[PDB]
């Protein structure tokens, strides 16, 4: 029967990432084994409108944070060629706090990112592919290495790539410590050997992108699982997860819960089922847990009265006023201290600015300020609703989107949990007078 | 808090621009092979890379190196300036021969990242920001490594340690220091992203080649 | 706040409160005062010109 | 068939010239790069 | 023929494509507040200063980058445009020293002038401001970098109109600074130019400092005849 209404409860014979845990041979042959370049050279012979469609029915959503739909976004690049070569990026950047499953992917399963590679490519009728990875990752890049070498030995990649008659490159390049360079714009931008700065949109990557030929930016779990797509086809990847919300989904679990990890799990599981079961639940029982994070330092956090009803999908989410960012939960219990926990987010974005554009290179630094003060008491209630207008002013007046994960968190603590930045004010005010 | 590194440079007996600097014979096979892998004509996004390449041979970038990058890349030197004062894994000052950096961050702290700081702290007899008087260690904070679910986690030349309690960073200082290299990886069992008993899935063998293949391919 | 004869004051130290930034002379509406400016030897924006005409004054 | 191992073991014997050197290695089997038609923007 | 038709604030106005919301709005003689536009160098973006409201868009535009399309409505006067300059300007003073009157910008700033007519009259600023280092680019243009407001326009103008490669920015976020790194001399036959285009006291000229001030000088249109340029 359609419309399932009890997501979250999907066997291991349809997870795409088998080995994430590493227990099975990570390089080629192991790969070839699992069900990896598996009849990749009748999906290229397909074409690329075929691979566009398969993608489209699927319903893919973005993987790395934001949701936009895949299949309209890679057929941005259905243009026939104008002279400029055509290249697709994989952000393998991960630099959202919380966040840990493009290394997953990277380090345990690279032939799946190297053939989604050459099919993305294929789709978009790209030239060759950049992979971004962040600079830390120097061993999970060097596996990343070595899988492209065992592929290219193979041929199933470089010159024709298969017996399919489409040459196709793929290409690491390192980062260096910078988590703006996970912006596309930025990562383009950091790619050509300049500061991680984003760029101004328009023009967007599909007309002019790396080297100022059209680009596809897309995410290392959105590229990986589009081979597997195309095989088992969109149809079955739909039949997954709320309308809007199709397939698997990987989910990063840390912070007050007895067993940190990673899963993949249906998409809109509900958040109580995926924390008590994968996770071991709240240290010091569900009722022990104060709130959750569930996307992400960029997202809002919700109290205990939210988390006990909401679904993990993007609209589910929304609705609850956060937003599933890149479905990483970080959970924080009775234990802690709340202010403490967005202030110190608050000092990661300060940090990790840029600087180029006015309303983050000052607000975010002004906002650490009165969050460190916030901390400790010092301020004034009437300081709290004027923290809330300097968020405002600087959401949505920014170049680049790390204003607004900047200032979102900021929102949702103001808005859940106001009562006790008051009394902290009213305790400081009363031992010091 | 603040930064503390400045952005300016001061000309210093150590490092000026006559301080001896020149890429090895295999460093510059090397660098060719990165400069192939870009366009024509767009060579110098391998400033990145080669950038990289100084600071692993020599361990740090003196003004020299910067220099040098930018001659070999004919990229104006303001430009590679403007690329080591950006990105933080660029050291612009000589550090230790092991480089220790501690997450602090938001799901780093909350399991008890201090713990680990003041352990390594109170081991090297060292602050957050400064190098042993032996020249083997120094010690930062940095933020989100992307290794959160093995928090408390800790970063060495290019090697995660994870699962960290004060023990295990001690035992892996005094494994540094008496001229050995120490496993990466989990310090608790668990030697992956799983959970930390019972495997609550991927328990079954994983499905062979073209198991799920829809008709018609 | 009795306004009387104009005085040109100094920092406890010694040194001169003025710095010629001649907000006076534009606010001034019988325009009696007249100011010249230069860098001082040690660097400090200085008057080397500051009178008020008395007669000009309307106090 | 085993799922007790995590064989992944390649990294700890992983160099600092590792992923150069692999690049170089991978620097053989590359497609001709593009041009633009200069040597640079400032030529 | 190609032009396309846009409207400002419900005016009708026939603009070619690819132009600009700013300078379709100087078509029908409005200017919008600018700190890093400069209409000879490339188009930067970063200020922000810009940000106008497209009718039945949510989200602001910056004017002098974004090219208008057809049919759109451009809203200067809404009360998100008045808002966003506000808060740009905020942000802006922020860190600003108070430095006008002893800065030689100090009736000539556009800065303060904008200050004055778009931005609030106020400061709910409670914490302390951040101080930048002096740097020397030689003996023509005096520098006082705390009052920089990180415009980048001696950036452009100094790699696009001039052809030298020395001024740049290191760092990043709050600490970002805008110099060469290393003692240079920004020495060019065009240096000078920095000045002008430089819209607060961070640049000034060395050879003019303290001595007068705009209110107070006579503007006599002559022509120069150190060359044969004219
Ligand atoms: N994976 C990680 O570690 C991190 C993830 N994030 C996530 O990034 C999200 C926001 O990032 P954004 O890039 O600003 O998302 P976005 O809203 O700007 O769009 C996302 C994708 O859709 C494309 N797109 C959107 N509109 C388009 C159009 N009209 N035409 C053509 N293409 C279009 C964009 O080019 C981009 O590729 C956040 O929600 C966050 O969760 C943020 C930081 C780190
Ligand atoms: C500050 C910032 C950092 C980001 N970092 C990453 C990242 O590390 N990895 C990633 O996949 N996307 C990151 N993104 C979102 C990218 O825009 C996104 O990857 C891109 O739009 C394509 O992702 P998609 O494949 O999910 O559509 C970041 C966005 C911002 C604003
Ligand atoms: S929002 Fe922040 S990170 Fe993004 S471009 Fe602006 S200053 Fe840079
Ligand atoms: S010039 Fe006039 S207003 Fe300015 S400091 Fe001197 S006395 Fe005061
Ligand atoms: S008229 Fe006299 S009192 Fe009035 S502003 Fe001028 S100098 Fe001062
Ligand atoms: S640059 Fe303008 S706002 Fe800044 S101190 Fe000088 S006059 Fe005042
Ligand atoms: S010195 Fe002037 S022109 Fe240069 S970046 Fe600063 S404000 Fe802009
Ligand atoms: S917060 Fe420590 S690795 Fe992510
Ligand atoms: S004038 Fe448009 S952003 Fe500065
Ligand atoms: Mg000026």
């Amino acid at each position: 029967a359609p419309k399932k209404t009890s997501f979250g409860s999907l066997k291991d014979e349809d997870r795409i990432f088998t080995n994430l845990y590493g227990r099975h041979d990570w390089r080629l042959k192991g790969a070839q084994s699992r069900g990896d370049w598996y009849k990749t050279k009748e999906i290229l012979l397909k074409g690329p409108d075929w691979i566009l469609g398969e993608v489209k029915t699927s319903g893919l959503r973005g993987r790395g944070g934001a949701g936009f739909p895949t299949g309209l976004k890679w057929s941005f690049m259905n243009k026939p060629s104008d002279g400029r070569p055509k290249y697709l990026v994989v952000n393998a950047d991960e630099g959202e706090p919380g966040t840990c499953k493009d290394r997953e992917i990277i380090r345990h399963d690279p032939h799946k990112l190297v053939e989604g590679c050459l099919v993305g490519g294929r789709a978009m009728g790209a030239r060759a592919a950049y992979i971004y990875i962040r600079g830390e990752f120097y061993n999970e890049a060097s596996n990343l290495q070595v899988a492209i070498r065992e592929a290219y030995e193979a041929g199933l990649i470089g010159k024709n790539a298969c017996g399919s008659g489409y040459d196709f490159d793929v290409f690491v390049v390192r980062g260096a410590g910078a988590y703006i360079c996970g912006e596309e714009t930025a990562l383009i931008e950091s790619i050509e050997g300049k500061q991680g700065k984003p760029r101004l949109k328009p023009p967007f990557p599909a007309d002019v992108g790396v080297f100022g030929c059209p680009t596809t930016v897309a995410n290392v779990e959105t590229v990986a699982v589009s081979p597997t797509i195309c095989r088992r086809g969109g149809a079955w990847f739909a039949s997954f997860g709320r309308e809007r919300n199709s397939g698997t989904k990987l989910f990063n679990i840390s912070g007050h819960v007895n067993h940190p990890c990673t899963v993949e799990e249906e998409m809109s599981v509900p958040l109580k089922e995926l924390i008590e079961k994968h996770a071991g639940g709240v240290i010091g029982g569900w009722d022990n847990l104060l709130a959750v994070i569930p996307g992400g330092s960029s997202t809002p956090l919700i109290p205990k009265s939210v988390c006990e009803t909401v679904l993990m999908d993007f609209d589910a989410l929304v609705q609850a006023q956060t937003g599933l960012g890149t479905a990483a939960v970080i959970v924080m219990d009775r234990s802690t201290d709340i202010v403490k926990a967005i202030a110190r987010l608050i000092e990661f974005y300060k940090h990790e600015s840029c600087g180029q554009c006015t309303p983050c290179r000052e607000g975010v630094d002004w906002m650490n300020k009165v969050m460190a003060r916030f901390v400790k008491g010092d301020a004034r209630p009437a300081e709290i609703d004027s923290l809330w207008e300097i968020s405002k002013q600087i959401e949505g007046h920014t170049i680049c989107a790390l204003g607004d994960g900047a200032a979102w968190p900021v929102q949702g603590l103001i808005r859940h949990f106001r009562p006790e930045l008051e009394e902290r004010m009213q305790q400081f005010a009363l031992q010091h007078q | 808090g603040a930064g503390g590194a400045l952005f300016v440079h001061r000309d210093t007996p150590e490092n000026n621009p006559d301080t001896p600097f020149d890429f090895t014979p295999e460093n510059y096979k090397r660098i060719e092979a990165i400069v192939k892998n870009y366009p024509e004509g767009h060579k110098a996004a391998a400033v990145l890379p080669v950038l990289d390449l100084a600071q692993r041979q020599n361990g740090w970038l003196p003004i020299s190196a910067m220099n040098k990058v930018a001659e070999i890349l004919q990229v104006p030197p303001m430009r590679v300036y403007e690329v080591a004062t950006f990105y933080t894994m660029y050291n612009r000052k000589p550090v230790g021969k092991y480089h220790i950096q501690v997450c602090t961050t938001t799901p780093c702290m909350l399991r008890n990242s201090d713990s680990i700081l003041e352990a390594i702290q109170k081991k090297l007899g060292i602050k957050v920001g400064e190098t042993t008087p032996d020249k083997l260690f120094t010690l930062i904070e940095v933020e989100c490594l992307g290794a959160c679910v093995n928090a408390p986690m800790v970063q060495i030349n290019d090697n995660y340690y994870e699962d960290l309690t004060p023990k295990d960073i001690e035992e892996i200082i005094d494994e540094l220091k008496a001229g050995k290299i120490p496993k990466p990886g989990p310090r608790s069992g668990r030697f992956s992203c799983e959970p930390a008993g019972g495997l609550t899935s991927l328990t079954e063998p994983p499905k062979g080649p073209g198991f799920g293949v829809q008709a018609g391919l | 706040r009795f306004r009387g004869e104009h005085a040109l004051r100094r920092y406890p130290s010694g040194e001169e409160r003025c710095i010629a930034c001649k907000l006076c002379e534009a606010v001034c509406p019988a325009q009696a005062i007249t100011i010249e400016a230069e860098p001082r030897a040690d660097g400090s924006r200085r008057t080397t010109r500051y009178d008020i005409d008395m007669t000009k004054c309307i106090y | 068939f085993d799922n007790s191992t995590y064989r992944n073991l390649q990294h700890h014997e992983y160099s600092t010239y590792t992923f150069l050197d692999l690049n170089v290695e991978l620097s053989k089997f590359r497609m001709p790069q593009p041009s633009s038609g200069r040597q640079s923007p400032r030529h | 023929s190609n032009l396309i038709e846009v409207f400002v604030d419900g005016q009708s106005v026939m603009v070619e494509p690819g132009t600009t919301v700013l300078q379709a709005c100087e078509k029908v003689g409005m200017q919008i507040p600018r700190f890093c536009y400069h209409e000879r160098l490339s188009v930067a973006g970063n200020c922000r200063m810009c940000l106008v409201e497209i009718e039945k868009a949510p989200k602001v535009v910056a004017a002098c980058a974004m090219p208008v399309m057809k049919g759109w409505n451009i809203l200067t006067n809404s009360e998100k445009s008045k808002k966003a300059r506000e808060g740009v300007m905020e942000f802006l003073l922020a860190n600003h020293p108070l430095d006008c009157p002893i800065c030689d910008q100090g009736g000539e700033c556009d800065l303060q002038d904008q200050s004055m007519m778009f931005g609030s009259d106020r400061s709910r600023f409670l914490e302390g401001k951040r101080a930048v280092e002096d740097k020397n680019i030689g003996p023509l243009v005096k520098t006082i970098m705390t009052r920089c407001i990180q415009c980048t326009r001696c950036i452009r103008f100094a790699s696009e109109i001039a052809g030298v490669d020395d001024l740049g920015t290191t760092g990043r976020g709050n600490d970002m600074q805008v110099g060469t790194y290393i003692e240079k001399m920004f020495m060019s036959e065009l240096s000078g130019n920095i000045i002008d285009i430089c819209p607060v006291g961070a640049l000034t000229s060395k050879p003019y400092a303290f001595t007068a001030r705009p209110w107070e000088t006579r503007k006599t249109e002559s022509i120069d005849v150190m060359d044969a340029v004219g």
